[PDB]
RNA sequence: GCUGAAAGCAUCUAAGCACGAAACUUGCCCCGAGAUGAGUUCUCCCUGACUCCUUGAGAGUCCUGAAGGAACGUUGAAGA
RNA sequence: AUGUCGGCUCAUCACAUCCUGGGGCUGAAGUAGGUCCCAAGGGUAUGGCUGUUCGCCAUUUAAAGUGGUACGCGAGCUGGG
RNA sequence: AGACCGCCAGCUAAGGUCCCAAAGUCAUGGUUAAGUGGGAAACGAUGUGGGAAGGCCCAGACAGCGUCGAGUCGGCCUGCG
């Protein structure tokens, strides 16, 4: 609703192609391509869309608040794009980016080779930091989550994959 | 991938230079003969029907002698079909020789396992006897017991009996080549292998592998 | 994971959710107050 | 306990 | 003087076809059990089959409310002991779509050899194209 | 878990998306078209005359007897 | 007249899971556990004593699960009680 | 609801009217999303409908960070889940 209300604006260079219920938004960073709900309304209007209920749908307020959401982060990601850091807290912690695959060394036994999806790109700055880059905001978060799930951070000592603006509550193994 | 018919010949050894003595049953294959081609578009899969070894004329019947006429190949002793995969591809009229097992090393070998004829509960399914002595009236290699009580009333179906053991096809996989030889038609497999002496074989590259 | 038929916030961080027809306390503070109805 | 007696034999009788 | 009856030798049976696309399984299959039995006809006899012959197009199309789609179970026993097998409505959609309206309808139809003989007279068919032109079957909306 | 509103936040869930076990469906082995919903493919065989009747998927006579099958015999690591 | 304990033979189901599989929390450093959730595919001792079931004991095992089936099973055996 | 017998007539009772299986896929207005309906308790819970008050509110509240701009907060009774 209150989400929903606000109309989110089209910057320049963003070009909206409303078919019914599909839409696709072009950009200089990529192009990006959603099918709403059925129970949302949505105008191009004058360069800034705008969603409401469509009639016939109890849900209709939930549906477009969410409608809303999606489409301002899909106009962000074509343009400014988003952004994801990783840092590999732990000894002998290392990534290794090799075109669309990121060769971690995780205390494993064998190599871990994650094979990244279309519109991602990774960078590492330094061994134990990784940046992902992408349009998706979803698909950017999934490939964040998918690293960190290798090693996710330990309680003890936070060894493992996590977040740069993540806070890992480490606690002390028990006395005696 | 498609296989060979061959015959169970006989089983011997091969001495290795390291000492070891190799259990082998020796198969003999023949040229598999390709007599029928089936596609997609007439059969609805992809096969292909092959014959080996030889029949005198007048055994086979006329249905028989034109099924052979219209590939061209001479009368086999019987007719088998391998699927196809989709790479491969055959012609009617082709040999098909041992030499497909070069670089084959493990093969599945499939046959008809030696009658039995009607086996007991002890043999067919290792069912432990009963005493021999301590009293046992009349019931020393008997099922025993084959039910419950009223509840359920009857007997389950699979529940294990006597009847019919052995004269069935059976596969053993993953057998070990040890040999192809294709001068003499022989195929060596590491182990033993369903059938009689003399029996039809089917030789296909292991599934499991 | 607390399994219990009365589940509660414990503390103030606590939150209950439905999750696909199940209630549920989710706690980030405090792993020990996660609970679900069952 | 037992509901039942072990079981017996009859008497012989003229049969027919 | 008697009530008529149809007799199987003169009753004249014509051939129809639906389109399962989108119409709901239990609706659409009360329709059907009607026409295979023949209670839309004045000369319905309960032991005779006066009904139609139907086509049914699109199964695979066919729909369901609810969270049937997913939670609907279709349960069956071999025969052999713990031989309870079961599968979703999903499932049964994907492996055989045409089981989904077959079952439905021929859970409405008589029971008896009767009823095993109306239920010969519904061809379903998982897609759009059917073999029947020979028969001429006409256009029927339900 | 991701994205994400309802509820300006938060939220794995409502829309949408991703993982996830010897369980489930397959994959392996065997049976299997009486699957009466009795399926498919390949090949082989038969190309006479006449009469009658309540006239039809009718009956009868003569000629013809195929493909193949069965019987019989010698038998089998097949078998009561 | 619906033969009764235990043994033997042959089982079959439930899951409130003994093992193996997946997981949350831990007063979880590791190893090893505790506890709860999911899971029924398969597996799940041999002996000494006693009519025993059980139990105790010896020695194993990944484990030696709990129950239902006329306290499963004598027109299948035994007949110790 | 009390069968004396016959009828290939008619009207009703309880109970019913999508198909099995006779009769509304009847009408109008609500509720439920649980296949609840079609098995059960203490107790638990921002499920959702209705009703009556109250606190705060363009002298700028509640949420997010002095800033932003309209309804919101937390109990009561009650229907169905
Ligand atoms: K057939
Ligand atoms: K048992
Ligand atoms: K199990
Ligand atoms: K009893
Ligand atoms: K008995
Ligand atoms: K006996
Ligand atoms: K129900
Ligand atoms: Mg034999
Ligand atoms: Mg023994
Ligand atoms: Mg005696
Ligand atoms: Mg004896
Ligand atoms: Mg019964
Ligand atoms: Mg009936
Ligand atoms: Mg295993
Ligand atoms: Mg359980
Ligand atoms: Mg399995
Ligand atoms: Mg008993
Ligand atoms: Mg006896
Ligand atoms: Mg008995
Ligand atoms: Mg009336
Ligand atoms: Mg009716
Ligand atoms: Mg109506
Ligand atoms: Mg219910
Ligand atoms: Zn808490």
């Amino acid at each position: 609703s209150r989400v929903a209300k606000a109309p989110v604006v089209v910057p320049a260079g963003v070009d909206v192609k409303i078919n019914g219920q599909v839409i696709t938004i072009k950009g200089k960073n990529g192009e990006l391509t959603r099918t709403l709900n059925d129970a949302v309304e949505v105008k191009h209007a004058d360069n800034t869309l705008t969603f409401g209920p469509r009639d016939g749908y109890a849900d209709g307020w939930a549906q477009a608040g969410t409608a809303r959401a999606l489409l301002n982060s899909m106009v962000i990601g074509v343009t400014e794009g988003f952004t994801k850091k990783l840092q590999l807290v732990g000894v002998g912690y290392r990534a290794a980016v090799k075109g669309n695959v990121i060769n971690l060394s995780l205390g494993f036994s064998h190599p871990v080779d994650h094979q990244l999806p279309a519109g991602i790109t990774a960078e590492c700055p330094t061994q134990t930091e990784i940046v992902l880059k992408g349009a998706d905001k979803q698909v950017i978060g999934q490939v964040a989550a998918d690293l960190r799930a290798y090693r996710r951070p330990e309680p003890y000592k936070g060894k493992g994959v996590r977040y740069a603006d993540e806070v890992v509550r480490t606690k002390e193994a028990k006395k005696k | 991938m498609i296989g060979l018919v061959g015959k169970k010949v006989g089983m011997t050894r091969i001495f290795t230079e390291d000492g070891v003595s190799i259990p082998v049953t020796v198969i003999e294959v023949e040229a598999n003969r390709v007599t029928q081609v089936k596609d997609l578009a007439n059969d609805g899969y992809r096969a292909i029907q092959v014959t080996t070894g030889a029949k005198k004329a007048n055994r086979v019947t006329k249905p028989e002698a034109g099924h052979f006429a219209k590939a061209g190949v001479e009368a086999g002793r019987g007719l088998w079909e391998f699927r196809l995969a989709e790479g491969e591809e055959f012609t009617v009229g082709q040999s098909i020789s041992v030499e497909l097992f070069a670089d084959v090393k493990k093969v599945d070998v499939t046959g008809t396992s030696k009658g039995k004829g009607f086996a007991g509960t002890v043999k067919r399914w290792n069912f432990r006897t009963q005493d021999a002595t301590h009293g046992n009236s009349l019931s020393h290699r008997v099922p025993g017991s084959i039910g419950q009580n009223q509840t359920p009333g009857k007997v389950f179906k699979g529940k294990k009996m006597a009847g019919q053991m052995g004269n069935e096809r059976v596969t053993v996989q993953s057998l070990d080549v040890v040999r192809v030889d294709a001068e003499r038609n022989l195929l060596l497999v590491k182990g033993a292998v369903p059938g009689a002496t003399g029996s039809d074989l089917i030789v296909k590259p292991a599934v499991k592998a | 994971m607390k399994v219990r038929a009365s589940v509660k916030k414990l503390c103030r961080n606590c939150k209950i959710v439905k999750r696909d027809g199940v209630i549920r306390v989710i706690c980030s503070a405090e792993p020990k107050h996660k609970q679900r109805q069952g | 306990p037992p509901h039942r007696p072990r079981p017996r034999p009859l008497p012989w009788f003229p049969p027919r | 003087m008697k009530t008529f009856t149809a007799k199987p030798e003169t009753v004249k049976r014509d051939w129809y076809v639906v389109d399962a696309t989108g119409k709901t399984l239990g609706r659409l299959a009360t329709e059907l059990a009607r026409r295979l039995r023949g209670k839309h006809k004045a000369e319905y006899t309960p032991h005779v089959d006066t009904g139609d012959y139907i086509i049914v197009l699109n199964a695979d199309k066919v729909a369901v409310t609810g969270n049937k789609r997913t939670d609907k179970v279709y349960y069956h026993h071999t025969g052999h002991i713990g031989g309870i097998k079961q599968a979703t409505f999903e499932e049964m959609i994907a492996r055989r779509p045409e089981r989904v309206i077959e079952i439905a309808v021929k859970g409405m139809l008589p029971k008896g050899p009767l009823g095993r003989a109306m239920f010969r007279k519904l061809k379903v068919y998982a897609g759009n194209e059917h073999n029947h032109a020979a028969q001429q079957p006409q256009v029927l909306d339900i």
